[PDB]
RNA sequence: GUCGCUGUAGCUCAGUUGGUAGAGCAUAGGACUGAAAAUCCUUGUGUCAGGAGUUCGAUUCUCCUCGGCGACACCA
RNA sequence: AAGGCGAACUUCUGGGUCAAGACUGACGCUGAGUCACGAAAGCGUAGGGAGCAAACAGGAUUAGAUACCCUGGUAGUCUACGCUGUAAACGAUGCACACUUGGUGUUAACUAAAAGUUAGUACCGAAGCUAACGUGUUAAGUGUGCCGCCUGGGGAGUAUG
């Protein structure tokens, strides 16, 4: 349950910032809209499959690049 | 007439729409405002500023029950909960605490199926 | 493969089970 | 697209009466037909009128603050995201100001019921200077509309 | 607005007249209220009839559809049934929302 | 016959223990979309059913009616 | 072995891997019928039913909307037992053995650990192979054992038994 302490000299705008990072790296938004609604486990799985090999081509393609230039 | 000091503000910020209600430290609701009670409606109900202006006439709605300690709760995925937050301090009352109520679950209650199937 | 020719068989099972479903329950 | 536009030409402040850029600018946004000098008395003798109205010596004072009554702030321009129209509230620039001033006078002026020439446009220039007629009707309708929709104003893009 | 079947090095039996007037028909339920303009430009010449249908929509889109046969009915047939058919899928186009 | 009431914008509805004549819908105009829709904005729409009295002035306060009401009791 | 298997614990219980670490001494491979298992959906009996959700109802979009979208909603989804034995049940590649350069990760074990080996598990890739795509020590490479299956498309996985 993400808490952010106020202090009471400390502002409003680093303490809402403070929030927002540890709520990020909670990853507490991303599971709401991952949970909003229902995925087959085949569909989960073949975006996982799909990510990869996206991030398998970029890297190829990165490290191409790097090498070409 | 009647003087608190200490209090607590829950913010539901969902696609739809945003409601935000002034309650005691154990609860009880004081008051409270919504997106389409301040006269919006449409996809303007979720905006940040329309988040901003329920936020504000929420506590104005309260402003004489002699409170400026307050604890903020927020729960949903809504843009402009950080500008409900932050129209809370433009007003002045002093908050205490930044807190988060969004329910995840542990897996269970299988949740709706996809839009365009 | 171009998927016409799964797409053959699709209809031709299509077929076939609104052949049966309508002769069910027939007797 | 290939924006950066040449440089306006800019060099007619009106070397006749004032030396003032906004009054012929004015006359220009006057014309009809492509008759500079029609316009050109018809301004004149139009806001002289007006200034004896007004008995005031500086015309251009009157002539002035009678265009910043009338020159906007906020005005509404329509873009679209994900097929959804909106008609999101922007900052008009000062050029556009005096632009859409002048052009809300000048249609109220022609539109109106008068007798002659610089009749319509005194009168409607000194119900400018009162902050009431059409086309003050028409600036406060254009201000308080886009401000009826300012909850759009974080897509200036 | 209501069609305008013109026509080139060739005589209008009435047989094929009202055939064009009842293959169109179709429009005035669906399309009517969309277009501007709707012409059928008959030609004769190769011992063969040229056809050429034309639509305009009220978005500001242009259909035109030409094609060649030999026998007049079939060739009517084919060209109406095409150009229904694309007005169709532009009238989709727009309204997809 | 009696009781509880109402009549205010074209419709619906407020109306403040007396000094506002309006709210929502709709009508008309501008803007938006390709139209129809939905926003958004302007704009009209009144002896506030009639009369007497109370007040310094009355939609409002009282009373007497006009027309329409809902509900109750008799009905040879 | 496949289907498949993810909150925690116990009981019962199957399989694999490594080694000088001794024993048996070819006791093996594959396998027509046959038998067992076999996602999900479905069926019978008896329970349970939060959420989700065929059929179905209403509201919208549209010329129409027996749909996509929205609000509801019965079977079903769950448990016990008994049936059905079908999937793009896929690595679209049957199983087993003897061989045939490497690069970069990773799991387990041996080693205190590195470092290497062995048994897996992924990416790239030499030769070779391939109609091409690609494959390439987890071959679709070089050899064989046995089983299953194919012989133009539609009719047709139909008619009939």
């Amino acid at each position: 349950m993400v808490t952010v302490t106020v202090d009471k000299n400390e502002n409003l705008e680093k303490a809402l910032k403070r929030f927002k990072r540890m709520i990020e790296k909670e990853a507490i938004i991303r599971e709401w809209k991952r949970r909003e609604y229902y995925e087959k486990p085949s569909t989960i799985r073949v975006k996982k499959e799909k990510a990869f090999k996206r991030k398998q081509a970029k890297k190829v393609r990165k490290l191409k690049q790097k090498t070409n230039r | 007439k009647r003087n608190i000091g200490e209090g607590n503000v829950y913010i539901q910020a969902t696609f739809n729409n945003t409601i935000v209600t002034v309650s005691d430290i154990k609860g009880n609701a004081l008051a409270w405002a919504s997106a389409g009670g301040m006269g919006f409606k449409g996809a303007k109900k979720s905006t940040p500023y329309a988040a901003q202006i329920t936020a504000e006439s929420a506590l104005n709605k309260v402003r004489d029950f002699g409170i400026n300690y307050v604890h903020v709760y927020i729960k949903g995925p809504g843009i402009g909960r950080e500008s409900a937050i932050r129209a809370i301090g433009s007003i002045g009352m002093t908050v205490k605490s930044i807190s988060d109520i969004t329910p995840i679950p542990h897996n269970g209650c299988r949740p709706k199926k996809t839009r365009r199937v | 493969p171009c998927g016409r020719k799964r797409k053959l068989k699709k209809i031709s099972t299509h077929k076939r089970k609104k052949k049966r479903r309508k002769n069910r329950h027939k007797k | 697209m290939s924006r950066k536009n040449k440089k306006i030409k800019k060099k007619v402040f009106v070397d006749t009466r004032y030396n003032s850029r906004i009054v012929a600018k004015f006359a220009n946004r006057m014309m009809y037909d492509g008759k500079k000098s029609i316009s050109e008395s018809i301004l004149y003798s139009s806001i002289d009128l007006l200034a004896d109205k007004l008995e005031e010596s500086d015309k251009m004072a009157v002539f002035y603050k009678a265009l910043d009554n009338i020159k906007p702030l906020v005005e509404v321009r329509s873009r679209r995201v994900g097929g959804a129209t909106y008609q999101v509230p922007v900052e008009v620039r000062e050029e556009r100001r005096e632009a859409l001033a002048m052009k809300w006078i000048i249609f109220a002026a022609r539109k109106s019921s008068g007798r002659s020439m610089k009749e319509k446009l005194s009168n409607e220039l000194l119900n400018a200077y009162n902050s009431t007629g059409a086309a003050f009707k028409k600036k406060e309708d254009t201000h308080r509309m886009a401000e009826a929709n300012k909850a759009f104003t974080h897509y200036r893009w | 607005m209501e069609p305008k079947i013109q026509t080139v090095n060739y005589s209008l039996n009435e047989n094929e007249k009202n055939f064009i007037l009842k293959k169109l028909e179709k429009f005035d339920t669906h399309i009517k209220k969309h277009i501007d303009n709707l012409k059928i430009t008959i030609k004769k010449e190769h011992e063969l009839f040229k056809l050429d249908a034309h639509i305009h929509f009220n978005w500001g889109k242009i259909i035109h559809i030409r094609e060649d046969g030999k026998i007049l009915l079939n060739l009517i047939d084919s060209a109406i049934a095409r150009l229904y058919k694309t007005a169709t899928k532009e009238k989709e186009k727009k309204n997809n929302k």
